[PDB]
Order: structure tokens, then sequence, then C-alpha cells
């Protein structure tokens, strides 16, 4: 799923050095991105959406239940007229991407946080350089407005989601020559108000300066689409305890890269449950975070973990692997990882996995382990006392693995909270109704706005008409659509047309055809008694 | 209305031609109303539009006849002819109030504005 955000604002009317405006260059770049992505044999399941800088009823051009034909037709007729309302457009796009999330089961907020339930989405937000306006002045903060929150959105406290990356294109093409071609293989950043918003999600922001640089950035962007598993790392709290082959001193601490969870839907178990201590009676649930604040500690702690535990291959995208490569990729050794923010009743973090590398030393495998592996792996009334340290709802998925061996547990203590189940079906129904109402009025514009609003300065109610583009005057049916110049000739033409008594008469003077004239479409409505047997 | 063009400066012959024009317009209306019944052995809206456009064209031709010359304004054959044309246009507007609206939507040169308003 790819949602292209093209502003089509009035500031996108300035002409480049090639002769076309920035909007035409953006549309051409989108078309070349389409034809480049079509090369990879994986573009048979994705869906394209379009978002412009227009009113909430008119911002979306093609959303759910819209094929490629209507999407291309809407992107073709894009007009650059309006202000640069970036915040409202980003909010509308994020709400559109989060319409079918509370109904299928993604981010249920009650049963862990399953990383194998993915809904990838990439935003391009092709906008102008700077100087965004909000009908009052020029702002320099880019704060997303919060006026009408969706039902069930206060449990994340952030507009974007687990898998929602945000790339940006500014299209800073000069007007005279664009002769800046010193650095060949180098794509700098835009350094604008959208740069922090993009970096928070996990995607960079390109700075287009030349058509060659545009082609380079488009060819570099097609290689950044996969399953979205974005997790945040922190150096705390080990004081860079990497004393293995050298001495530490770094910027590879707050790594917020993605992870490629390739399927073999995705197959996996043992998710990151949450970051708080869930109580048995809690009417209000604390809001989750889109990026989990999980921290790693550099300790050997028996990296050899061999068992019949179901295996996972959530591949990690190499972005800050320099710190690992400095220590020879940690051969035959790993380092634990633990989620912060009160992972248990009374403690600060519980190691639930590690980041052991592969034998090929190519990337990090991201070995996800159970909540507390070094205890259950090595019954004398031990498991009954051990199952009290883990979160309650967490007994859900692990028991499935126990199904591979037997079934000692039951549904006696399989209860998260009596108040968490309530006020959940109503929120899901409200979200479904909102998604249906949004998908219903998605393409039907029905503007019907043509007036001059004649002010005084039949009274207080007059309004002069405006020039209608698609008027289609009926010359043979309506007599008012016949001007004075070609009146007598048109009169004789109408007379001859009425006195001819032909078959299948029409009221159009000369209606040649539409913009498209297909050969197969016209040849299908015919009959040819021939087969060419010879 | 495509006669010798010398009768334009002739009040009696112009009145005769105006009477013939009104009679033949009514005859054409009747002929079309009868022809739409002897066919297909919509068309009514087409006939109405054709009749409206024909009446508008006749009114426009009669207005353009009122032009002084090709290059006294009160005591000449032109004055009498303009008055007869205004009388016929008044009769046509009394008969059908829609052809006046159609002609005004089509428009005519301004040199005929002080004549039709003060004559009809």
């Amino acid at each position: 799923i790819l949602l292209f955000l093209i502003d089509t604002s009035a500031s996108m009317n300035q002409r480049s050095h090639l002769g076309t405006t920035y909007l035409d260059t953006a549309k051409g770049a989108v078309e070349t991105f389409m034809k480049l992505r079509a090369r990879d044999p994986a573009s048979r399941g994705d869906r394209y959406m379009l978002v412009t800088f227009e009113e909430p009823p008119y911002a979306i051009k093609a959303g759910w239940k819209e094929n490629h034909a209507t999407f291309m037709n809407e992107l073709k007729n894009l007009q650059a007229e309006g202000l640069t309302t970036l915040g409202q457009s980003l909010r509308t796009a994020f709400d559109l991407l989060n319409l079918n999330r509370l109904v299928t089961g993604i981010d249920n907020y009650g049963q862990g946080r399953n990383p194998f339930f993915l809904e990838p989405a990439i935003i391009i937000t092709i906008t102008d350089g700077s100087k965004l306006t909000t009908t009052s002045g020029v702002q320099d903060e880019l704060h997303l407005p919060l006026n009408s929150p969706l039902p069930g959105s206060e449990l994340t406290k952030e507009p974007f989601r687990w898998d929602q990356r945000l790339f940006a294109l500014v299209l800073r093409l000069p007007g005279t020559m664009s002769v800046e071609s010193e650095q060949l293989t180098g794509v700098p950043l835009d350094d604008s108000a959208i740069t922090p918003m993009c970096e928070v999600t996990g995607g960079r922001s390109y700075s287009v300066c030349s058509p060659r640089m545009l082609n380079q950035c488009l060819e570099s962007l097609v290689q950044k689409v996969q399953s979205g598993v974005v997790i945040n790392f922190e150096k705390a709290g080990p004081d860079p305890s990497p004393v293995e082959d050298g001495q530490p001193d770094g910027s590879q601490p707050w790594h917020s890269c993605h992870k490629l969870i390739y399927v073999r839907v995705p197959i996996g178990h043992w998710p990151v449950p949450e970051s708080f201590w869930p109580d048995q009676n809690s009417p209000t649930l604390p809001p989750r975070t889109s990026h989990p604040v999980v921290k790693f500690s550099c300790t050997d702690c028996e990296p050899m973990v061999i068992d019949k535990l179901p295996f996972d291959k959530y591949e990690l995208e190499p972005s800050p692997l320099t710190q690992f490569i400095l220590e020879r990729k940690s051969p035959q050794t790993c380092w634990q990882v633990y989620v912060s923010n009160s992972a248990k009743y009374s403690e600060l973090g519980h190691p639930f996995g590690y980041l052991k590398a592969s034998t090929a030393l190519n990337c990090v495998n991201l070995f996800v382990m159970p909540y507390n592996y070094p205890v259950l792996l090595p019954w004398r009334q031990s498991f009954e006392s051990y199952l009290k340290t883990m979160p309650p709802y967490y007994l859900g998925p692990l028991k499935k693995a126990v199904r591979m061996m037997g079934a000692p547990n039951l549904i006696a203590d399989s209860m998260e909270y009596g108040l968490s189940y309530s006020v959940i079906s109503y929120l899901k129904k409200l979200s479904q109704q909102a998604k249906i109402e949004s998908d219903r009025v998605i393409g039907s514009v029905g503007k019907k706005v043509v007036q001059e609003t004649g002010i005084k300065v039949e009274y207080t109610g007059f309004q002069v008409a405006l020039l209608n583009k698609d008027l289609k005057p009926q010359t043979f049916r309506n007599a008012y659509d016949i001007p004075r110049r070609n009146l007598l000739d048109h009169l004789t033409r109408m007379r001859s047309n009425l006195l001819k008594s032909t078959r299948r008469f029409l009221k159009g003077q000369d209606e040649d055809q539409v913009h498209s004239v297909p050969i197969a479409q016209m040849g299908n409505y015919q009959e040819y008694l021939k087969q060419v047997p010879s | 209305l495509r006669c010798d063009q010398r009768v334009h400066r002739c009040p009696p012959l112009m009145d005769i031609t105006l009477h013939m024009l009104n009679g033949y317009l009514l005859a054409s209306k009747a002929y079309l109303s009868a022809h739409l019944k002897e066919t297909e052995q919509t068309r009514e809206e087409l006939k109405n539009a054709l009749l409206a456009a024909q009446d508008s064209a006749a009114v426009q031709i009669l207005l353009e006849i009122c032009l002084p010359t090709e290059e006294d304004n009160l005591l000449c054959n032109l004055r009498e002819v303009q008055c007869l044309i205004c009388c016929l246009l008044h009769q046509m507007y009394i008969a059908d109030p829609n052809i006046a609206k159609l002609v005004h939507f089509q428009g005519y040169p301004c040199e005929l504005l002080p004549l039709t308003v003060a004559g009809i």
C-alpha cells in the first residue's frame, strides 16, 4: 500500500528550468516511480492512494475500493490551486490509513502487540520548499491540528502507527540552469519543517535539485519498501560496555530503523506485550506508543539458546550496524535486550531477547525470545510459581506453543481485565461506521459552487453566474444556446435535421468523440463473419 | 425577407411583406405541428426549439432592416418602415412573450435600442 501525497497548492505553479511547473515534474516522477516499481515482481498486491491539499471532503481523491484506473485519472487532472495546509493533509492521510485497523484486529491494545500483523504504507508528501501558510500568516513549527479525534485514538497518542513511514520530496529545482552537479553519488537532506516529522516516523527526506538527482532519489526510494517493523533502540543503561576488542567512546544509540519481517500473512509468535504494569481492574487504559522504547544491554549471558522453541527470522535493516561491525559483529556472542517503562510489577526492565548476528555476518537476525527465557528453558511445583512474574494476558500466545507438547493450562486464569473488555465493541463499531462514511463520499465531489456574490456596498439574494467548463450546450434542443452570429445557418441546419426523419436522431451539433478512442472498444461492438482458417 | 431589397424603403410594400411574413410564420408552425403527427409510422421539444429560433431569426432580420443605411431620421420612408416593423414586433410579443426574451438573450445592436423601447 502506497499513499502519494501531492499538495497541488498554488505555490506549485512556478516554472522549472526545463519548462514545466513543479506539479508536472511531481506527476512525472510519480509515473516513473510506478514504472520502476512495476519492474519488481511484487507489485501485484499493493494499492495506490492519492491525497491533495484540499478540504476534508475533497482532500482524498482515490482511497479504498479504488482501482488503478480512477487513481491515474484523478492524478492526471490535478490542479495546483490552494494554500499549503500540510498539517491538516497529513492528519487526513493518517486517519485514512487508520480506518480499517480497529476492525480487523491490528493493534487490539488488549492482547500484546503482534508484529506479524502488518499493514505497510509509505507517504511521499511531495510539497514545495518552505513558507507554508494557514490562511492567516506563515508558520514555522508544523504542528498537527487536533480538532476531531477518531473514536479509539487516545490509546496511541500519536497520529502515525507501527508501520507508517514518511519520505519527503521538496523539488528545489532552480529556474535558470540547475548546474549544481558536483557530487555525483550524494543525496543530501532538505533541512525543512518536514524533516523532523519524517525522521520521527523513520524515513528520511530527500532534497531534489536536478533531474539526475531526482532519478537517483527515485531509484534509491524503490529499494526502501518492505514489511514495516520499526523499533527504537537506546544505549541506556550500560555506559557503552562494549569492551570486547577495543575501547568505546557515539551516534549509533537512538536507532529507529525498520525490520524486514518476511513471511514464509506473516508467521511468528512471542510479541512485545506492552510497556506498563496491567492491573486486573483498570477502566482507563494507558496510551501505547507507536515506537516501542526497548533498550539493550551488552552482556554475554549464555548466547547459546538451542531448544524446540518456534523460530523467527525478523530481519533487521542495517542502518546503525557500524557499532556492531567495530566489534567483529560479535562472533558467537550476543547482548540482551529489554523493554523499559515498568515491564513488570516492581522492576526496571526485563530481558526478553537478544540481537545475535548470523553466521554470514550480513545483518542482525533480531532473535525474539519469550518474556523470560533463561528460567523456563532450564515440575516440583515450580512452573506454578514461575507463571506469576509474567503479564497475565501474555499466557495467551505462549500456551499455543505448549500445544506442541501437551495442555496443562486452561481458561481459568485467562482473563486480562474485566473493564478492558467493556467500551471496546462500541469503539470498533464507531470506527467501522466512520470508515464506511469516509469510503462512501470519496469520489463524489458535488461542488455546485458557481456564483459571484454581488454585494450592495431581488435584494440581498442576487448572485451572478460564473463560466462553466463542462456545460455541453444543447444547440438542437435548447434555443438559448444558439448565438447571434451563426443563427440562420444553424436554423437551416436544425430544419434539415428535423425534416430528414432519419434513425437515431440526436440533439448534438457535432460531438466527435471523447479524449480516449480505443480500438478494441470500438471493434467489440461489431460483427465479422470471418475466422482466417488458412 | 430575401426580396429585391428595394422594398425596404417602401412603407406599403413593407407592410404587405410583414403581413405575408406573419401569415407564413403561422403557416410554418401549423405545417410542423401537422408533420410531427404524420411521422414515425423527443421530437416535440425539437420542433419548439426550431420554431423559437425561427421567430428569433425573423425578429433579428426585421431589426436589421431598421438600420438607416449601409454607410432627417423622422420624415422619411425609413421612419414609416421602422414603425411598421415595431408594430409587427409588438404583435409578435403579445402573441408569444418568450420570443422577446429569446431575442433579448441573443441581443441586437444598440442603434435599435431607443427605437424598440419607444416604439413597442
